[PDB]
């Protein structure tokens, strides 16, 4: 509603199905009218939904076998410039280690809240007693079992960033250039465009623009233009 | 027990506000005031005239038309407490996390500017002029980033009314709170002066502006740039603008003057009124209409309360003294035996209606501020005044009793003692009447003693010789006291008058200019005495969930904009030297503790 | 260009059969043009120099300063020549005891037995009902009228203080 | 004109603002070898 | 000399920064600067908003 120019940003939700409120009407194999006001109803801030239905009616996490997968692949798209995708953490219980560990055995890049408890804590803190620490964030939590998707998690440290309230694009430019790895100066062209769209001189001077990246003149042109308009 | 940090740490950390305010906890917090401190006072007054009754003191120090309707949206209400309170932190927190945040601030300095006038240790109304100050500064700061982003929304919000604050607009928060900083913003005057060229293009020249109106078919050519019908469509864009009324109003009035001026020479006899004298009366009867119909519109409301808005202007009090003094003397003229003091009072009505032309001064830069540097010097003059009568009583008295003048009644005395030492001020120094060098020496009395004869009218036919060389004595005291000390002091307070206003003149005119606009938005295209035209059409005209959905987008865009700006400025805090410094302390305690737990 | 276009003005007056007068006068205000084009030679001195800027500067000061003197000036111009009601009346003196003699009151020169009727001789001077009094001034007005002549004598204090001193100060601010 | 904006840019890099920055970076630089040497 | 160019449309549009930057990149300086002030102070007289 603030913005005066085009829409840019578009919020995608994935759900599952029989946990949707009033999904009666949704069936008609067209522009359906949904009764909102009436399981958990679909929020209409949205653009699209993907309801995931996993067969068992009313259950609540079959949708993750699906996400994640989405998730890589728009990790793996071009449009040609590569397409960065990012995972924040607010909080979570223990299956969102579970998650965690999905989305980092296939690389991508994690965000953790600190000071919001949880998953996020608990994998904060081992980053910046540990039987101690684990129980102090799952009281009822297996410690054996814990213990050992933290290490498996912990293993791969490169997919993981701390995000303290103590700003975001910075964090976002570290967290998605700490996980490139290649050099073949096309896998770092989403990274220059975030960096010009937010202003992140430093970062881009540090880390984007390196000898071991073999830059040229056609690599920058659109960048260049992007700066002076 | 005011402690801001605390507040806005409990709050963030889940603290639902909606819940937790409750009237109770609203009174409890009135509570907390000083039993010595302004608020205390006022609640015990309205409460002399148990809930708080913070409406009531509300309705006392703002007045109806911006008090707010409180309890209001907790946010609101806890402004109003930490306003009240002088509790500046907790103040600008509560803004901050508010809606309405440029009309809010522009009432919080208001507010806080209303009774920084009402305490009585100097100190706290200091504080609460630094907090309204901070204040305006921040409303300033926020519309100026609403402007940047986006000129037709920050009109709009410019003009809304705000529940909040008695339906008043930003504009009227502003000249309640005598806000100059937030009129010379660079989107108001392009908003006032939108609206001052009305449907004529603001880059038109004012050279192409008074030709076509001194030749109006001037106007339907390219010379004039505008943003069978179409014919009179042009004439009514042209005719109805306010810079084009206030053009012809200023004809009008020289006009006037020129009547007025001629008829006081040339035409007032005795003898029945003749022919431009009455033209003179139904001009003067125009201008009553429209001073009436000035006051009906206030310058819904009670008819009252539109009055009181009326009289609360200066120039309006001038036009209601020159009219009565006009209305009096044409009344005594009227009147047999009563002819010369008619005469009298409508000379002085003249100078009433002279003055008058100050006002046109205001759409100029250069000439505004003077008027106001002008009504300053004239309170400069009033306090001069009491050392000028002090001086003149001793000097007159004493001159005076030396020289003891024969012809001596309360007139003669009065003007030897009050007029006569005045005139010497500006180099009317009548030696011949005071030193008796240069008089004849002749017996012109039966006391004893000798005597000289002045040769002025009103000298006194006879003075005494005695102790003259002390007459001329006092006379050579006064010029060095009168005539450069005080003359002096009074120009070094007139100095420090004119570079008071000359250090913000240009606040100084925009808000004048804002005060012009206003007043010729709305008045009749038509100038005196064809204004009786307009007065008799309005006359016949009186005798015979979208929109908060609008608003709810806008208040949303200045939110947005107002989470940007404290973000700035949050991060320019961040960035500073001695937070630098600070968290450069802090990691080299975090560095020694690494190195004590290595070892 | 100004001063040579008035000179060739003036010349071709000059040598016109009836108009050698409007020549002299035309040749009078060019001599003035050509005397200020000195001010340029200042400019080679360092101290000289700037002084012609600011002298420039405070001519628009006083061109602003005159709205106001032009202001006062017809109020109490006009009041005071209703109230005296010379018998003398027509546009030229009304112009001249409007605006010429209050403005020379700015500078000294006050004429109170033109206006104070207790330093004139009282006559019958007139023929309206009233007592009227005679100023000796040539210009003054052959028979004035005594009525409310303290507030003359009130508006020229007032005058005193308000033009003297209140707005000649201003301009010098 | 390059040794005047070379002799600008010196100017800047010793100002008291600039020392501290890189000093805090530094500072940095230093808690990230005590944490790597743990 | 693409560098005088990108010098007045920067001096055009009030692009303080990088009107310094293409004035510090190219030729003729001591003129280029004296004519950027010039161009400056001509619009600053034909600009509606005081700021
Ligand atoms: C006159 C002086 C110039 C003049 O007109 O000034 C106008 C007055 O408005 C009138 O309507 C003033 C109208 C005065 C009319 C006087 C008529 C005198 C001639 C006839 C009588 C002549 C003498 C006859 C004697 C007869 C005896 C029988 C200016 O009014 P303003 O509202 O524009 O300016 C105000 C004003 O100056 C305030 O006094 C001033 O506040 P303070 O200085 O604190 O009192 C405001 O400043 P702040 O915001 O900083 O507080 C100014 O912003
Ligand atoms: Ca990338
Ligand atoms: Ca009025």
């Amino acid at each position: 509603m603030a913005s005066t120019g085009g829409t840019k940003v578009v919020a995608m939700g994935v759900a599952p199905w029989g946990v949707v409120r009033n999904r009666d009407t949704l069936i008609n194999p067209f522009p359906a009218r949904y009764r909102w006001r009436g399981q958990f109803p679909l929020d209409y801030n949205y653009s699209a939904f993907f309801l995931v239905d996993d067969g068992t009616h009313g259950c609540l996490g079959g949708e993750n076998r699906f996400r994640l997968r989405l998730e890589s692949y728009i990790s793996q798209q071009k449009t040609g410039i590569d397409i960065p995708v990012l995972l924040l953490l607010i909080d979570g219980d223990e299956k969102m280690l579970t998650r965690i560990e999905n989305a980092t055995q296939a690389q991508l890049p994690c965000l953790l809240v600190a000071g919001s408890g949880g998953a996020a804590d608990c994998l904060a803190e081992t980053l910046e007693e540990a039987r101690d620490r684990i129980r102090r964030f799952f009281p009822k939590g297996d410690l054996e079992v814990l213990q050992a998707q933290v290490e498996r998690i912990m293993t791969r440290k490169e997919l993981l960033t701390v995000y303290s309230s103590e700003e975001f694009e910075t964090i976002v430019l570290k967290a998605l250039v700490k996980a490139c790895g290649s050099s073949e100066a096309s896998a770092y062209l989403d990274e220059l465009r975030l960096a010009v769209a937010w202003n992140r001189v430093d970062i881009a001077q540090s880390e984007l623009f390196r000898g071991d990246i073999q830059w040229r003149s056609f690599h920058l042109e659109a960048s260049l233009m992007d700066a002076l308009l | 027990n005011d402690r801001p940090e605390f507040v806005r740490l409990l709050i963030s950390h889940g603290l639902s506000l909606g819940h937790f305010l409750t009237p109770m906890r609203l009174a409890q917090l009135y509570s907390a005031a000083p039993s010595n401190s302004l608020i205390r006072n006022l609640l015990d007054q309205a409460s002399h005239s148990r809930p708080p009754d913070v409406g009531h003191v509300l309705r006392m120090l703002l007045g109806k038309m911006c008090a707010p309707r409180y309890p209001s949206a907790p946010w609101s209400d806890l402004l109003l407490w930490a306003l009240l309170l002088n509790r500046a932190q907790m103040a600008m927190y509560f803004w901050e996390m508010g809606s309405n945040a440029v009309s809010s601030a522009l009432g919080a300095c208001l507010l806080l500017r209303v009774m920084a006038r009402l305490e009585p240790d100097a100190e706290e109304a200091a504080r609460r002029k630094d907090l309204a100050f901070k204040f305006e500064g921040m409303g300033v700061d926020l519309f100026g980033e609403c402007y940047r982003s986006s000129e037709v929304r920050a009109a709009r919000l410019l003009l809304r009314r705000c529940p909040l604050w008695g339906d008043a607009t930003c504009l009227q928060l502003a000249m309640q709170a005598d806000a100059r900083a937030f009129f010379a913003q660079d989107g108001v005057q392009s908003l006032l002066t939108q609206k001052w060229w009305g449907d004529m293009a603001s880059t038109t020249p004012i050279w192409a502006l008074v030709l076509a109106f001194f030749c109006p078919p001037l106007i339907y050519t390219r010379l004039i740039t505008f943003r069978g019908r179409r014919c009179l469509r042009r004439w009514f864009h042209f005719w109805g603008a306010p810079v084009t009324i206030f053009m012809g109003n200023v004809v009008s009035y020289l006009l006037f003057l020129l009547l007025f001026s001629r008829v006081l020479l040339v035409d007032f006899q005795p003898a029945p009124p003749g022919s431009l004298e009455l033209l003179l009366y139904f001009w003067a009867f125009t201008l009553l209409c429209e001073e009436l119909r000035q006051g009906l519109s206030g310058g819904h409301a009670s008819l009252s309360q539109r009055l009181r808005l009326y009289l609360a202007d200066s120039w309006n009090q001038c036009d209601l003294v020159a009219l009565t003094c006009f209305l009096l003397g044409v009344g005594c003229r009227l009147t047999p035996g009563l002819y010369h003091l008619g005469r009298t009072v409508l000379c002085i009505d003249f100078m009433v209606f002279t003055v008058r032309l100050l006002h046109i001064f205001t759409v100029n830069k250069q000439l505004g501020p003077k008027i106001v540097i002008v009504s300053k010097m004239m309170k400069d003059v009033f306090f001069f005044l009491f050392f000028l009568g002090v001086w003149l009583v001793a000097y007159g008295v004493a001159t005076e009793g030396l020289l003891r003048p024969r012809d001596s009644d309360f007139p003669s005395i009065l003007r030897r003692v009050f007029y006569r030492p005045y005139l010497q001020i500006f180099g009317q120094i009548p030696q011949e009447d005071m030193d008796v060098a240069l008089m004849e020496h002749s017996n012109c009395s039966s006391e004893p003693g000798f005597w000289a004869h002045p040769p002025g009218a009103q000298a006194g036919t006879c003075v005494s010789q005695y102790a003259n060389w002390l007459v001329v004595l006092l006379l050579v005291i006064f010029l060095l006291v009168a005539n450069i000390l005080l003359v002096n002091l009074l120009i070094a307070m007139f100095s420090y008058t004119f570079g008071k206003v000359q250090g913000n003149s240009d606040l100084y005119w925009k808000a004048q200019r804002y005060r012009l606009i206003r007043e010729f938005h709305s008045r009749p295209a038509l100038a005196p005495p064809f204004i009786v035209i307009s007065h008799l059409r309005l006359l016949l005209r009186q005798l015979c969930y979208l929109s908060k959905e609008a608003e709810r987008k806008l208040l949303t865009w200045e939110s947005v904009h107002k989470e940007n700006f404290l973000l700035a400025r949050a991060r320019d805090k961040r960035e500073s030297d001695s937070e630098r410094l600070k968290r450069t302390s802090q990691k080299v305690d975090l560095a020694l503790k690494q190195l004590g737990h290595i070892r």
